[PDB]
RNA sequence: CGUGGAAGUCUGUUAGAGUUGGUGUCCUACAAUACCCUCUCGUGAUCUAUGUGUAGGGGUGAAAGGCCCAUCGAGUCCGGCA
RNA sequence: GCGAAAGCCAAGGCCUGUCGGGAGCAACCAACGUUAGGGAAUUCGGCAAGUUAGUCCCGUACCUUCGGAAGAAGGGAUGCC
RNA sequence: GGUCUUAAGGUAGCGUAGUACCUUGCCGCAUCAGUAGCGGCUUGCAUGAAUGGAUUAACCAGAGCUUCACUGUCCCAACGUUGGGCCCGGUGAACUGUACAUUCCAGUGCGGAGUCUGGAGACACCCAGGGGGAAGCAAAGACCCUAUGGA
RNA sequence: CGAGUGGCUUGCUACCUCGAUGUCGGUUCCCUCCAUCCUGCCCGUGCAGAAGCGGGCAAGGGUGAGGUUGUUCGCCUAUUAAAGGAGGUCGUGAGCUGGGUUUAGACCGUCGUGAGACAGGUCGGCUGCUAUCUACUGGGUGUGUAGGUGUCUGACAAGAACGACCGUAUAGUACGAGAGGAACUACGGUUGGUGGCCACUGGUGUACCGGUUGUUCGAGAGAGCACGUGCCGGGUAGCCACGCCACACGGGGUAAGAGCUGAACGCAUCUAAGCUCGAAACCCACUUGGAAAAGAGACACCGCCGAGGUCCCGCGUACAAGACGCGGUCGAUAGACUCGGGGUGUGCGCGUCGAGGUAACGAGACGUUAAGCCCACGAGCACUAACAGACCAA
């Protein structure tokens, strides 16, 4: 009677086209709870190595025992929050109001931006406060870039600019916190936002695989048995029925695979540190050597080596944070062998 | 741990452990060793092995 | 069931000829089904270490032959991943016949057993010679 | 036990003959019957060149209505014929 | 080497089974190699593929028109110096 | 039934058959499970003696089934090799074409519409793809009926 | 007995096509219906419990593997939460398959004088086409919005991004004479689906290294051929799955339903006004897309004689063309060299030994030698090549 079966692949990550920005853009942000802070950071993917841990989970029968955990190394040097953008609540959603910039700029920010020479940080700040008085101020976000120059293995010096949200206390107190970071030089580290043991959401633009067929793109079957030798190997049975006299967008077809934005949920930060403790012998294959500010994220992270990945505190965590896990051993053994 | 074939130190979180018919246990550091063992070769006879040198 | 404390890559399928690691009189067992399993279209139902399977006796004593009994997969050739990351593989694929109450039908268990089987089926463990 | 070396005998891509499956390749072809692998026969009722005989309601046919110049349950050409 | 067999090479012939250049050269297709664990669950059907293999020694069932079955099956051996 | 039609009235055998409608007949073998296969039974819709019956060693690119061995046939797909495919120079056809044509969901209509009616959607052009639709292309249906047709 | 709904079966009719709308079954891939098999929330019970039986709302998700048969259907097995049914030209042959029906060959049975027949059986018996239009999947080029760079907004669009099960504590407890035997909640894991990633395991790896057969280059050394690696052994990077990571809760409004207050109708009444609850379903949440949203958007800064861009050069985190991304001496972008990190497994030569042999000769063994050969990765390193320079632009 023709057995049932779920459709090949998900319709939720559509359309399967190339990403507009190689730098990921978050569409969701955490809720306003504790003390005001920047809701995210960023780094550059380095590679994978394993780490030995002590089981933190109270409900695990293995609590306190030795456990091997796969970890991805991401180089996370300090970022610079160059501006404070303000949004206003309009009958057409949220719209940007004004921006508060600075004087101190990183030597090579001009490779991406048309750096401000003449700006009024006071009149901008005034417009935001007069809007808060009116009860029209939406949320508070900071324009932020990365220092790829600080990362020797990444070829680019051209900074990856992206906006991040500041949430926390009252809208008045987080306006102050936001302006306070900017007015200095905008310098902040991963220690300022995250603590080892917390669950984070890692966004990334996947490994580009060009144009691929249905078997790889949608995971459909290959032609089986006698059908496999007839001249059709990796092509689906049909493009749809007689009626409707058209091909639906839901039928698995060929095209672009990879280079898509993916936001991978609930990623545990195993350790945040500095130096050469996680580097592999002979250097990370197709990347380089790690010596500086890093982050060890549990499991996989979207994208290849050298790519920019974004961080955010989990908007929907499953477990309660079990802070600063004990690290018994980090492997430095060559990835060649 | 040490490899029950070549004698080098098995990097923690790596390797395979083969269980024999009688119950005997043999830890291996890599597939290279496993395959050399399956060929009936004894670690003493191969020069690259830590047992030999 | 209770957590095995290891990740198993199923090495057996429906119709697989495996060994009977006991003194029941049954020599070769044939997998028919797996307890609490429900696959997907075209996929052959898979069985592995720690699974309670349903079996038919292919070889053995005239009395034990042709019988449809339940069993537990003790050993398997395809590697299983323990918490410390180490893989463990066996010489053969083996099972021990079990009754309704998850107790072994025979008295003596031939060959080694995995420590993971001990957590799920206790009276099979307390009947085992070697536990690896 | 040896000798002998019979056979519409056996194995065999020897030469040569044949054409089972792939229902592969091709299917505006390389080709109006092709290509590749697989397969059968291979001292005999064997295969083959050349010459020669049988002609259309007639031949030829170990018989399939097979074949008789890409033409066959009655060849082809022209005529009867507008 | 059993060989008018394979494979390799002479003599002799040829680069005219007659359009070329570029992309680590994607999807897809044609021929094809290797795939862990399982082992025909595939399918109308093991279709396709694979297995086996040469030589010598041992050994060989039912049945039989006594010719045959039969290389039955199964076991062992195999290089170089 | 314990002869009658029309001469005789199925003997040896074989039998659910390449012949058995009922039918997947019943029993058994075999498998977890066997409309299959084999053995037995067998009243045979509608077996049977040169319209040759039964049987059979050897032979078979003949039809069906079982086992060992084998394996990407399958679970379930991966990577690779060679020629294409894609881009460039040169060469250079054909199929097909009433017209218009960016469609889609409904409806209507000779009852199976890109073109009618209502709505919806729709900026143009170009590259690659696998073929959903044009009741796609290809051949005055080889089925069926009809012709005071043919062989 | 009576009234109907559907359009899956069959039958009828003969409206459509005979200058052809390819068959049945299967397969593959997509959407749907509800008359619901499972899962959620309910009501009744001949509801103690447990296991059921019947009914309501409900189409989110699921509904699987196999033995005979061409079968659909159906029979049978073991698993399962359950292994529901139906529509899409009895969905799907310019996708596959070709086992059955239904050509030409042949046999059997029956019928027939016979040719030959059969809504009887049986063996064999072919699968065409270079896509013009349209449709969708992905990729570009222009135009509109009316100079640029960077960051956003969110009209709308897509999602199942998650479904389900087993076990433990609750508990041998509630309930029950006993046998038997729950739940709320909290946890652990499995399965199916989904997205991604390669540290680990596994595969490939006609890169590479070794062994070795035949033959050829006189031997040696070192090589070629054996189908695109002769075969065998090992295998880096990358790509992969058989490997690994991740994939809530909760709100809001409802259905069936349980209720509150409450009148018509002094009472009663969940309903008529009003209100409190309440489904795996809906909406939000979350993920993806999305300035061509014609109301054609917002902010900041740079620039209108110069901001920025294109071509150019060195290259890939990108790639079928096109596109995208980075670097360009104020430089580590690529190559050479040297390290490091890796693959293989101990080089040629020489010395000793070597069963033997008068000697010649001698397979092979040990040493020299973690040797020799090799690397799709990293580092150091401006040595070499990123030069010269052209164009557009308010
Ligand atoms: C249905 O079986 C087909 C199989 C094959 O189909 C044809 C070819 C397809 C046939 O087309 C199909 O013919 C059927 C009789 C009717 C069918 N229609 C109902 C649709 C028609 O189309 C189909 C079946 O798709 C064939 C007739 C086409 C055509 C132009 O007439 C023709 O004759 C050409 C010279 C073809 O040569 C031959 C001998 O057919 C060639 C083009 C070759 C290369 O293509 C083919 O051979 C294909 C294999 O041959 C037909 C004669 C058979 O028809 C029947 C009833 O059995
Ligand atoms: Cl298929
Ligand atoms: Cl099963
Ligand atoms: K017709
Ligand atoms: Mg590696
Ligand atoms: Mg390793
Ligand atoms: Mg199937
Ligand atoms: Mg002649
Ligand atoms: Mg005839
Ligand atoms: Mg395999
Ligand atoms: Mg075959
Ligand atoms: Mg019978
Ligand atoms: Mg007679
Ligand atoms: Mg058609
Ligand atoms: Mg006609
Ligand atoms: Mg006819
Ligand atoms: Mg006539
Ligand atoms: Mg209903
Ligand atoms: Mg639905
Ligand atoms: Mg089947
Ligand atoms: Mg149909
Ligand atoms: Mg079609
Ligand atoms: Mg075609
Ligand atoms: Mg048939
Ligand atoms: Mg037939
Ligand atoms: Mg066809
Ligand atoms: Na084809
Ligand atoms: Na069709
Ligand atoms: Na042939
Ligand atoms: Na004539
Ligand atoms: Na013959
Ligand atoms: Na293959
Ligand atoms: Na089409
Ligand atoms: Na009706
Ligand atoms: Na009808
Ligand atoms: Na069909
Ligand atoms: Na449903
Ligand atoms: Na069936
Ligand atoms: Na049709
Ligand atoms: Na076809
Ligand atoms: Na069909
Ligand atoms: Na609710
Ligand atoms: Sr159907
Ligand atoms: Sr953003
Ligand atoms: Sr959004
Ligand atoms: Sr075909
Ligand atoms: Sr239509
Ligand atoms: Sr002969
Ligand atoms: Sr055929
Ligand atoms: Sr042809
Ligand atoms: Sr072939
Ligand atoms: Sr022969
Ligand atoms: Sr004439
Ligand atoms: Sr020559
Ligand atoms: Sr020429
Ligand atoms: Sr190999
Ligand atoms: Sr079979
Ligand atoms: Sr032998
Ligand atoms: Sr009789
Ligand atoms: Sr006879
Ligand atoms: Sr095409
Ligand atoms: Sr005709
Ligand atoms: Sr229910
Ligand atoms: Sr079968
Ligand atoms: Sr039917
Ligand atoms: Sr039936
Ligand atoms: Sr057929
Ligand atoms: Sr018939
Ligand atoms: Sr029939
Ligand atoms: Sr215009
Ligand atoms: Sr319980
Ligand atoms: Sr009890
Ligand atoms: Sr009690
Ligand atoms: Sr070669
Ligand atoms: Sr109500
Ligand atoms: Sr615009």
């Amino acid at each position: 009677p023709q057995p049932s079966r779920p459709r090949k692949g998900s319709l939720g990550f559509g359309p399967r086209k190339r990403s507009t920005s190689e730098t990921p853009r978050f569409n969701s942000w955490p809720s306003d709870d504790g003390q005001p802070g920047v809701q995210g950071f960023a780094g550059y993917k380095a590679g994978m190595t394993h780490v030995v841990l002590v089981n933190d989970e109270p409900n695990s029968p293995r609590e306190g025992m030795e456990e091997t955990v796969p970890v991805t190394v991401i180089e996370t040097p300090p970022m610079r929050a160059v501006a404070l953008r303000a949004y206003e609540d309009t009958p057409y959603g949220q719209r940007p109001l004004t921006e508060v910039w600075t004087d101190e700029f990183h030597s090579e920010l001009d490779r991406t931006l048309d750096v401000p020479e003449d700006h009024d940080p006071d009149a901008a700040e005034e417009q935001i406060r007069d809007a808060h008085e009116a009860g029209d101020l939406g949320d508070l976000r900071l324009i932020t870039h990365t220092v790829p120059d600080a990362v020797p293995s990444v070829p680019k010096k051209k900074p990856d600019v992206m906006e991040t949200r500041v949430g926390g206390g009252s809208v008045s107190d987080r306006l102050d916190h936001a302006l306070d970071i900017v007015e200095d030089g905008g310098e902040h580290a991963m220690n300022d936002i995250f603590r080892a043991g917390e669950y984070a959401d890692v966004a990334g633009v996947t490994k580009g695989k060009g144009t691929q067929g249905p078997v790889k793109r949608w995971g459909v079957q290959k032609r089986k048995g006698k059908h496999a030798r007839q001249g059709w190997r990796r092509r689906i049975g049909n493009l749809g029925p007689w009626n409707p006299s058209r091909v639906r967008s839901t039928v698995p077809q060929q095209g672009q695979t990879g280079y898509h934005q993916r936001t991978e949920l609930n990623k545990r930060l195993i350790d945040i540190g500095e130096g050469d403790e996680p580097t592999v012998d002979g250097g990370f294959v197709n990347y380089g050597e790690v010596d500086g500010p890093y982050t060890l994220v549990k499991g996989s992270v979207p994208g290849p080596d050298k790519r920019l990945v974004r961080f955010r505190p989990a908007v929907r965590p499953n477990d309660q944070p079990r802070l600063d896990p004990e690290v018994r051993y980090v492997s430095n053994e060559s990835n060649q062998g | 741990r040490e490899c029950d074939y070549c004698g080098t130190d098995i990097e923690p979180g790596t390797g395979t452990m083969f269980v024999h018919k009688d119950g005997a246990t043999t830890h291996f550091c890599s597939s290279k060793c496993e395959n050399n063992a399956d060929l009936g070769r004894e670690a003493r006879n191969l020069e690259w092995t830590d047992t030999a040198r | 069931m209770e957590a095995l404390g290891a990740d198993v890559t199923q090495g057996l399928e429906k119709g697989s000829l495996i060994t009977c690691a006991d003194n029941t009189g049954a020599r070769e067992l044939k997998v028919i089904s797996v307890h609490g399993y429900s696959g997907t279209k075209n996929r052959h139902p898979k069985a592995g270490l720690g699974d309670k399977i349903t079996v038919s006796v292919t070889k053995g004593t005239p009395e034990m032959r042709r019988q449809v009994l339940e069993a537990v997969v003790v050993r398997q050739r395809k590697p299983i991943r323990r918490p410390d990351g180490t893989r463990v593989k066996f010489e053969d694929n083996a099972a021990v016949i079990v009754d309704e109450n998850e107790d072994p039908r025979g008295t003596e268990l031939k060959g080694p057993i995995a420590r993971e089987v001990a957590q799920r089926f206790g009276s099979v463990a307390s009947a085992a010679t070697m536990i690896v």
